[PDB]
RNA sequence: GGGGAACUUGAGUGCAGAAGAGGAGAGUGGAAUUCCACGUGUAGCGGUGAAAUGCGUAGAGAUGUGGAGGAACACCAGUGGCGAAGGCGACUCUCUGGUCUGUAACUGACGCUGAGGAGCGAAAGCGUGGGGAGCGAACAGGAUUAGAUACCCUGGUAGUCCACGCCGUAAACGAUGAGUGCUAAGUGUUAGGGGGUUUCCGCCCCUUAGUGCUGCAGCUAACGCAUUAAGCACUCCGCCUGGGGAGUACGGUCGCAAGACUGAAACUCAAAGGAAUUGACGGGGGCCCGCACAAGCGGUGGAGCAUGUGGUUUAAUUCGAAG
RNA sequence: GGUGGUGCAUGGUUGUCGUCAGCUCGUGUCGUGAGAUGUUGGGUUAAGUCCCGCAACGAGCGCAACCCUUGAUCUUAGUUG
């Protein structure tokens, strides 16, 4: 991103299009807004481990207590913090993420 | 589908009921299968208990 | 829990296996490795070692060793009681004894118990003579050990009442 | 362990139901194959990778009616029913076994397993007669092929079929010896039973019994197995101790015989097998490629001659390269 | 000194599968282990070409490209042309 606005932007008019900006569309999606991490975190919040056991496995494998809204078919042996609620209610998944984001918001002092 | 017998809740076929039997017989005379008719297993086994007998009294055709 | 890497690991190897794979041209000889890793103060572990060379497999054994360690009770430089581990067709039992009895164990197993610090074990490899599973026959039994003060806390009972 | 006395859950009995291709018996049909009688009718049908042998102007094949006779019992048919297993599917009757539910009326542990012993046990085969339409080992013929004592081909004997007697073996398989309890579910499906609104139909829930599939813990060497265990426990019976030699020899029983059951050894190899993985192959599949093939052009193999190795030839025919 | 011997002692050097679309590594896991994933699935291409999906994310040797030739034109330079 230093290259496209500050660095050497004038190489080809299509080297950036085929390669560089095609990279920019991928990594801003697939590596997204976790990009400023520089650390191994000690928590994780997910929505459906029964859909997505794959992400939980290495988090379990490094002894990391995580949180998460779970479905009734999920794994309480896996997760330390059980939150049983509607997995697909758009208000409730906004509601439960609002309380937890405001939990750490008040904990900034 | 719907069992024809449980719609009546009916017991013994009373073999002379040929028009009741002819609903369960195909065009040329063969036995209509269970899963198309959607009968019950107790009822389907009474059908061939009944249909075969009326074949031997010429009230149901073998091959027409 | 997970044992931390804030220890003094001693990490002497056991065996090396050259291990093949058959391609269009011919074979491909690589090497296998496994290194028992620990201190002499009750922490034992290992990892696999896979490479295309001899010494880089020795390196990568230490990684999963530091990923997977396990702790053993050292009551009087013995195992505190008698146990028989049964992981995967290699049975290796474990018997405690008095303190003069030394380390009588199998070939790879003798490079485990000295990497515990525990110097008083009688044992006998009942099962197969394969180096990975005999080490799996040890730590699985060593995982199922118990401490004297711990089970009295489990029973809600006196520790000396377990002795008298 | 033994004796004396009680309890009813184990198991059994009564009673009230329900399911059934469970067995044995005498009889009953309906298409279809062939056979034969005949009408009608003409050159072939018959059969294969291709074709022939077989059948045919004496009238086949096709077709119409009629007749004998056997055996098989479509449709229903379904990881559907039932039996302990082998097994049993047209129909009806006579005779007969167990199964499961409902409780509670009864018995008061009466039960489980079971070496030898007993009986059953598909198909083949055996002995005596019955019956033999298809089908069909042996054999024969025509092809196929270098060979065809085979696959194909048209026939074709025993057989299968029945009553009665015997052999008593099979991948007689869930490759899982029988019983008792216990251990997440979800799911159909066969027979019930209980309820919840409902006469209903129905939906829902509880519940016994086999019946299948996907699944947790645990078991497993891996595949897999998972309330129908290969989980954890226990009672009883059989079997194994490397592979071949070998289920052979010998000895004995049994049988009408064929051979079954019990069952070795000298010898000899350092291994034979178990699942799994990467590969390579397949007269296994799916995608896909190159003048590979097809669609074309022009040559090589004939002719002389140049040239290159063969062999052979010589004093040596320098040595190397060999799809 | 050997054109003496052995290319189954060898360096080096080239053919060959074929200019075929492939061969692996690092980390992560997966499986007691061998290995497996990445490279497979979907859509394309001359191509592991490239996109999407994907318990894998990446990188390396390859493919192609930058190299020449020929195919157009301009600048500069016109003799022995």
């Amino acid at each position: 991103e230093k290259m496209q606005e500050n660095g050497t932007f004038d190489v080809l008019p299509k080297k950036e299009v085929v390669q560089l900006k095609k990279e920019l569309e991928r990594l801003e999606k697939f590596l997204g807004g976790i990009k400023d991490m520089k650390d191994l975190p000690d928590a994780l919040f997910i929505i459906d481990p029964r859909k997505e056991r794959i992400a939980v496995a290495e988090a379990r494998k490094l002894n990391i207590p995580i949180i998460g809204i779970v479905d009734t078919n999920c794994d309480p042996d896996e997760i330390d913090v059980v939150i049983p609620a509607n997995d697909d209610a758009i208000r409730a998944v906004k509601l439960l993420t609002s309380k937890m984001a405001d939990a750490i918001l008040e904990a900034k002092q | 589908k719907v069992c024809y017998f449980t719609s009546n809740g009916i017991t013994h076929i009373d073999y002379k009921d040929v028009d009741l039997l002819k609903k369960f017989v195909s065009e040329r005379g063969k036995i209509l299968p269970r899963r198309v008719t959607g009968t019950n297993a107790k009822y389907q086994r009474k059908l061939t208990a009944a249909i075969k007998r009326a074949r031997q009294m010429a009230l149901l055709p073998y091959v027409s | 829990r997970i044992d931390p890497s804030k220890l003094e690991l001693e990490e002497r190897l056991v065996t090396v296996n050259r291990v093949a794979k058959v391609v269009k041209g011919g074979r491909r000889f690589r090497f296998a490795a496994l290194v028992v890793v620990g201190d002499k103060n009750g922490h034992v572990g290992f990892g696999t070692g896979k490479a295309q060379e001899v010494p880089e497999a020795i390196r990568k054994a230490v990684e999963d060793a530091k990923k997977n360690l396990i702790e053993v009770p050292m009551v009087g430089t013995t195992i505190p009681h008698e146990i028989i581990g049964r992981f995967g067709a290699g049975n290796i039992l474990l018997k405690p004894a008095s303190e003069g009895t030394g380390v009588i164990a199998g070939g790879p197993v003798r490079a485990v118990l000295e990497l515990a610090g525990v110097a008083d074990i009688l044992s006998k490899s009942l099962g197969s003579n394969t180096p990975i599973n005999m080490i799996r026959a040890t730590l699985q039994g060593l995982s199922e050990l118990k401490r004297a003060e711990d089970v009295a806390k489990l029973r809600g009972k006196s520790v000396e009442e377990l002795l008298g």
